[PDB]
């Protein structure tokens, strides 16, 4: 049977609210490429032949970006079907609508609109199909995990989970979030079935990828109170089984907040998601061509680097850029068509398309969205966010954690 | 004490070297309360066999501490002199330790120094006084041969490091790490390129040691050394022993790195103390080396292991070398606690002391 | 027909995404077949339009993967073949031509047919190349000889297994650290009883004093006789030059690229750092730069001989062979 | 020397197992591996290597180990009178010598207690009893941060074979609030005045055989099973 | 050296006989009498088989003050061939073969014998117009030597200058 996928584009949360009220989260440029493009590339690379993209919040922009993409071309092997509806509220509603329309016919894929990964789900799919052949209707869902470390920058945030899995047959017996928990509590019934091998895993990075069965949509339709996948997993274990699969030589991560975005971008620029690299140009576009150079230096066409400037570490320079003299750019990504002044020091920054920076600025660990302008003698402290069309005046030093947009009540106004 | 058994089929070129297995040990055929061998010596041999102490100065320090404990627990029998009795008693311990793992040059020098110190004990000296004096001599040796000898080398190597340098290191070395940390603490600003190799992968012991200090460090494997060398300013290498002919005996990936560094006009620097100087000579890694566990070359690439069952193939041999020898013409500078001397002044230091 | 379009797109994505044909011979064969299907399933009045479309296809194929030079080599070979056929049916630069001295708009009917037949011969030559290198085994390997090889090469494997049925010698295989493919070659050689030994790269120099000859292969050969080999091969060449050990290269004719070593910063193939440093290291991965280059550059002065389907040659003659395979106007493609 | 064997029998040690005394089985295990002298803490009626019998007037394991405190001078090897096994003793002390462990216990699989052994199978991280747990199992955060993988076992049988250091004996002697070390001290030692003041960290290791006798008799069924399967044990032993 | 290393090891030995004084045949016979798998060859083939030799071990008549050697003729060619293939060259010589003299006494360093060994007397009338020279010894530079084995152990040539200072006085160099 042809492999299908369900791409939930609309992320029903407000983590990027100052940037979400202007454009959806699945259209934010990670490395000058949209996150939905990364997700579609990951889906097409593993063998998916049909994708159902559900868009609720700002569906027009996502729809036109998809029609302008490569996966919607007549020569593509992964058919993309944009199913937009205006009264979607959570992933449970999307799965209930899928069950109502009967779109899926076999074990499909469940991912979000922002999932950067190069995992090829064939071994996990074969295991999920073989396990469902022995048992009648067991193994309704198989979650994909990645071996990681509790100290890795990508695995230190809200998505920290702890599972109690059977080592003989990989099956999730417990699932909970460690948000603000000094100690974890596990029920004693877990040791009632096997009592031979039961291990508690804390080195699993949640990739938010699932190989599901058509029974998952039916269970979501039955239990109307189910909203997200975590609720379903937590409610199914207390009452069908849920298994898992762990990879150790592939990358997978879902962008959910700002620091997760930073870690994912730093991994993408450092070729950790190979072959998905900025120099590969997997989107097959003419405005995103680039050349790779030593120390992971990504140089686009006609960047016009100035004399005296130094590219020390992993940097990405888009097309149409122009950089002044005596600049120090490191560990940062610069969008296409930017104008940098002189004696500017950029470190761990993220400049989107159309950002203009005057001479004398010092930006460290800050995000500058589209059409952001910085005047002379401006210092941006780490974790400072500048949304679109924000022009910070001169001789002004922003504190740490400064978020300024055109809207009054988010954090601050222009 | 039963002799250790050989494991696997050794290479024809290295058929004169012992090859043991880490899984099997000799403690299976010994007393649980050790009688013939001292319990501290048995613990040290077990740690050497299991690889818990896998350094050069650490092995010497552990051996000297075990010897101090043995001397403290030593009691001279009647009708016998301590000078000969202790020397005759410490020989089976060294034989057992060699059976556990081939001794290093630092351990050999420490054993020789301790034997000389014990033989140089007077007859009229009391037992407790002689034991305390031997312990104090071992402590002074540890202090002025490893601790005090490292500060001088760190101070001598500080004036050779400049701002903006790209130092290339290899494997795990206490002296190199200490030198780099002290140079970064003094105020020198540079970056280090760490080179590693299978199967020990001990270079990661240095990498995470630099990140915790604040030095910008990079990581790569030894087959990709010719790619990063064009940007390397100088190469800092550690030495396990300096032979009397100027050759450097060190980790197997040292002479190769020194040879590839010569083709890129990169100066090669060697750091070693004067207590590791050997009066013997050696021209190749074939006459004297160490054959580690050949089962460490197995790696899981993809789904299966290509070397899962290598004993089934008769004509299949697995070579796992440990040490290698670098000729003196590939070494530019040797840093010791006496000063920055060339690689040809090794016998001179052997003659002065 | 659009079938050719689907085939071209599938081949482009198979080259760009991951690894398709896991052997250079099959890659060259499918490249030649796809070029033949393009020549047949397309309308071109004169040779100019055909050459232009073939050049565009080869350019996009090399843009899909720059390191896979076999596709570009086959494209340039097809271009040269078209050029000879056009020059023959119609009627290099040197000093003689510069002292004693053109467009493809003319149309010919049977020309295409001829071209096809020409491609045909090349096809058959492929299934000879490997054995055309293997049959020259006994001429370069004598009994009781120590031989060292690095990585996994089908050509060197066939060479050794053909030289072992009548001689008996010693073989040492140094496994590459990122991709330990030398273990597979070691097992395949030990399955034939050749007294094979396995070692790491760090010991390549250590045992270099007890090796009589080194025999290796490569991914492609440059125009000046240089090599684009697997990483760690430059160290092996340096060690062989230090001990004056002859270094033999087994490579067929479809591994000759007219390009010169001037495309730095893209010569080596960089893969994910997961092979060198694992992901489970911890928080140190955010301050450590890890690079894993797959290929490396080997200068021509460290090579002794080149064994190909035409026989044994010296590097100082490679410049001629290129001139006998490709046209100077097809170097940039 | 290196160790000091102590066997407590508090009768059962005189039960005929193959027309032989029960306490004869640990004593035979103590021999054939050094141990030219042993300490025996038994009752008054229990009378018969160089055994050093000690007569005890409850008096569990802890207050009996601290009752012979002025007699112990080195690391202790505590066993029980009711124990029949074929284990190679070195396999236990190899975890006590190389790793310099504070505690080395021997256990086996049973053909209630939760044991959180780590991935390597030797280091002991978690050890709790079902009677002490109220409703669920509680695991600290730092333990899971340092060791992300903790394999739990519940069908294990304890052999009461413990190699302990001397400062643990000093702790048991100074603090008279611990009895039945197997149920009170071992979970306290795994939990990491305190013991740190007596040390001049704390590491606990466990060995498992899975293919041996390692049977500590405590009831009628275990006694009859030991009687039934001791024949070829003696055939391989004597 | 070879007959003591052969009672516990087994290796290959090749002996190149000198053309004027073919004394290598006697050593080859003495080695083959002990079963060491000895081979005999000429000097012209010294380079030809040099690619299949792991180590060269020789002796000498005397050692100069700078570490140079006064060896039998044809030894400089052997040293050059060993340096071309980076083959280690070991020298077995006791302590009484150290001379404080330096290579500055040319035209008398080599020992010249009658030309009867090179060209026989029965050649004819061509002996009156042909100059025949038969030097017995030759000079070997110190940079072509790897190690020196003596009764005190193994040393490098770059240390020979010290050993001389430990055996002779600077006022007795000219004698």
């Amino acid at each position: 049977p042809p492999l299908q996928a369900v791409l939930v584009a609309d992320s029903f949360d407000r983590r990027f609210f100052p940037i979400s009220k202007d454009q959806p989260r699945v259209l934010l440029p990670l490395a000058n490429v949209a996150l939905i493009d990364y997700t579609l590339e990951f889906l097409t690379a593993t063998g998916v032949q049909e994708t159902f993209v559900f868009c609720c919040w700002k569906a027009a922009q996502i729809k036109e970006h998809l029609l302008k993409s490569k996966w919607c071309r007549p020569t593509s092997l992964n058919v993309v079907r944009i199913i937009t509806s205006e009264l979607y509220r959570s992933l449970g509603d999307v799965l209930r609508d899928v069950d109502a329309k009967a779109l899926v016919r076999s074990d499909f894929l469940l991912v979000y609109g922002d999932v950067i990964s190069n995992i090829n789900i064939t071994r996990a799919l074969e295991e999920h199909r073989l396990r469902r052949k022995l048992e009648k209707n067991v193994s309704v869902m198989t979650m994909i995990f990645k071996e990681s470390s509790p100290s890795h920058p990508t695995r230190c945030h809200e998505d920290n989970v702890v599972v109690a899995v059977d080592s003989t047959t990989n099956r999730v017996l417990h699932f909970q979030k460690t948000q603000g928990l000094r100690r974890f509590a596990f029920p004693l019934s877990l040791f009632q079935g096997s009592s031979d091998g039961v291990e508690v895993r804390y080195d699993l990075l949640d990739c938010h990828i699932s190989i599901c069965s058509p029974q998952v949509a039916q269970l979501f339709t039955d239990n109307f109170d189910y909203q997200t996948r975590d609720d379903f997993v937590r409610g199914l274990l207390v009452n069908n089984q849920i298994h898992m699969h762990v990879t150790a030589k592939e990358y997978g991560a879902r962008v959910s907040n700002l620091h997760m975005y930073s870690a994912v971008c730093a991994d993408v620029i450092r070729r950790w998601v190979y072959p998905l690299t900025p120099e590969a140009n997997f989107t097959d576009s003419t405005t995103q061509s680039c050349t790779h150079s030593r120390h992971n230096i990504y140089r686009g066409p006609e960047v016009s680097l100035g004399h005296g400037s130094i590219l020390e570490e992993n940097v990405l320079l888009g097309s149409g850029t122009v950089i002044g003299s005596n600049c120090f750019i490191t560990n940062s990504v610069i969008g296409p068509g930017c104008h940098i002044g002189d004696n500017v020091v950029l470190d761990q920054t993220y400049l989107w398309q159309g950002v203009r920076v005057a001479a004398g600025a010092q930006i460290h660990q800050s995000l500058l969205c589209d059409n952001a302008e910085v005047k002379e003698r401006v210092t941006l402290k780490p974790r400072s966010v500048l949304t679109s069309q924000v022009v910070v005046g001169p001789n002004i030093t922003l504190p740490e954690g400064s978020v300024i947009s055109l809207h009054p009540p988010d954090a601050e106004e222009d | 004490v039963p002799t250790r058994k050989d494991y696997g089929s050794k290479v024809s070129l290295f058929s004169h070297l012992p090859q043991y297995s880490r899984q099997n040990s000799l403690t299976q055929f010994m007393s649980i309360p050790s009688s013939v061998i001292h319990p501290a010596m048995v613990r040290l041999g077990l740690q050497y066999s299991q690889g818990l102490v896998s350094g050069s100065n650490a092995r010497c320090i552990a051996l000297l501490r075990a010897l101090q404990q043995v001397i403290q627990d030593y009691t001279t029998p009647p009708n016998e002199e301590l000078s000969r009795d202790l020397v005759n008693k410490l020989k089976p311990y060294m034989s057992f330790l060699t059976q556990c793992r081939p001794l290093s040059a630092s351990m050999h020098n420490a054993i020789k120094f301790l034997n000389k110190e014990i033989t140089s004990v007077g007859s009229s000296k009391r037992e407790e006084e002689a034991k305390s004096e031997l312990r104090a001599a071992i402590d002074r040796y540890v202090q002025e041969k490893i601790v005090l000898a490292a500060q001088a080398i760190s101070r001598f190597a500080y004036q050779k490091i400049s701002n903006g340098d790209v130092i290339l290191v290899y494997g795990c070395s206490s002296l190199v790490s200490r030198i780099l940390q002290e140079a970064w603490t003094e105020g020198r600003r540079f970056r280090v390129v760490v080179v590693d190799s299978r199967p020990w992968l001990e270079g990661r012991h240095t990498l995470r040691s630099l990140v915790h200090a604040g030095v910008p460090a990079s990581y790569l494997l030894i087959p990709a050394a010719s790619y990063v060398l064009p940007e390397v300013s100088k190469v800092l290498l550690g030495a396990h022993a300096l032979l009397a002919n100027g050759s450097v005996m060190s980790r197997v990936g040292t002479a190769q790195l020194a040879l590839v560094a010569r083709a890129h006009n990169v100066p090669v620097l060697v750091c070693c103390e004067t207590y590791k100087f050997c009066e013997r000579v050696q021209t190749d890694a074939f006459v004297s080396n160490e054959l580690d566990d050949p089962d460490d070359l197995q790696c899981k690439r993809g789904e299966h292991v290509a070397l899962a069952n290598w004993q089934n193939h008769a004509s299949l041999r697995l070579l796992n070398l440990v040490y290698d020898v670098t000729p003196p013409e590939l070494v530019d500078l040797v840093i010791t606690e006496l000063g920055m001397i060339p690689c040809s002044s090794v016998p001179v230091v052997l003659r002065v002391k | 027909g659009s079938e050719l379009s689907e085939r071209i797109e599938s081949f482009v994505e198979t080259l760009k995404r991951g690894g398709g044909p896991r052997s250079s011979e099959e890659m060259a064969r499918e490249t030649l077949g796809l070029l033949r299907q393009i020549i047949t399933d397309h309308r071109w009045s004169n040779a100019g339009e055909l050459m232009e479309l073939i050049r565009r296809e080869g350019r996009r194929m090399t843009a899909a993967q720059p390191s896979e030079t076999t596709v570009g080599n086959m494209v340039r070979r097809v271009l040269k073949i078209i050029r000879e056929e056009y020059g023959r049916l119609h009627g290099q630069e040197s000093l003689h031509k510069l002292l004693t001295s053109e467009d493809f708009s003319f149309h010919y009917a049977q020309l295409q047919s001829n071209i096809i037949e020409a491609i045909n011969e090349l096809l058959v030559e492929l299934e000879g190349t490997m054995e055309n290198i293997a049959a020259q085994a006994l001429e370069h390997i004598h009994s009781n000889e120590v031989i060292m090889t690095i990585g996994f090469s089908r050509t060197v494997e066939a060479f050794l297994k053909e030289a072992a049925r009548k001689r008996k010698f010693h073989v040492i295989v140094a496994e590459c650290a990122p991709f330990c493919q030398g273990h597979e070659m070691a097992v395949n050689l030990s399955k034939a009883g050749i007294e094979t030994t396995v070692m790491t790269d760090a010991a390549i120099f250590a045992v270099m004093s007890r090796v009589n000859k080194v025999i290796i292969g490569t991914k492609t050969i440059l125009a000046n006789g240089a090599l684009r080999a697997v990483t760690g091969t430059h160290t092996l060449a340096l060690a062989a030059k230090h001990h004056s050990t002859p270094l033999i290269v087994c490579a067929p004719m479809f591994k000759l690229s007219p390009q010169f070593p001037n495309e730095e910063d893209s010569f080596h193939k960089f893969v994910a750092p997961e092979e060198v440093l694992p992901f489970t290291e911890g928080d140190i991965l955010e301050k450590v730069s890890v690079h894993c280059p797959v290929f490396d550059y080997v200068p021509p002065e460290l090579i002794t001989l080149f064994i190909s389907n035409i026989g044994g040659n010296a590097p100082s003659y490679i410049y001629r062979l290129m001139s006998e395979l490709y046209h100077p106007d097809d170097h940039v493609l | 020397m290196e160790f000091q064997a102590v066997v407590m029998a508090v009768p059962k040690p005189l039960l005929p197992v193959g027309n032989k005394p029960l306490i004869w089985y640990p004593l035979n295990l103590l021999e054939r591996v050094g141990f030219e002298e042993v300490i025996v803490v038994t009752t008054r009626d229990v009378q018969k290597m160089k055994p050093d019998i000690v007569c005890i007037p409850d008096m569990g394991t802890a207050d009996s180990l601290r009752y012979i405190y002025p007699k112990l001078k080195t690391d202790v090897l505590v066993l029980s009178c009711d124990l029949i096994t074929d284990v190679a003793l070195h396999e236990v002390v190899d975890l006590f010598r190389a790793y310099d462990a504070s505690l080395a216990m021997l256990m086996r699989k049973g053909q209630r207690d939760f044991i959180g052994v780590d991935s390597t199978g030797k280091r002991l991280l978690f050890m709790a009893n079902e009677a002490d747990l109220d409703e669920e199992l509680v695991i600290k955060g730092s333990i899971l941060q340092k060791h992300p993988r903790i394999r739990f076992h519940t069908g294990l049988v304890d052999a009461h074979l413990y190699c302990l250091k001397k400062y643990i004996v000093d702790f048991l002697m100074e603090n008279g609030s611990i009895t039945s070390i197997r149920s009170e001290l071992i979970p306290y030692l795994v939990r990491k005045l305190d013991i740190y003041s007596f040390i001049k960290q704390v590491r606990c290791y466990v060995h498992i055989m899975k293919e041996g006798l390692c049977s500590r008799v405590s009831t009628l069924g275990l006694y009859m099973e030991a009687n039934r399967q001791v024949p070829k044990l003696l055939s391989a032993l004597c």
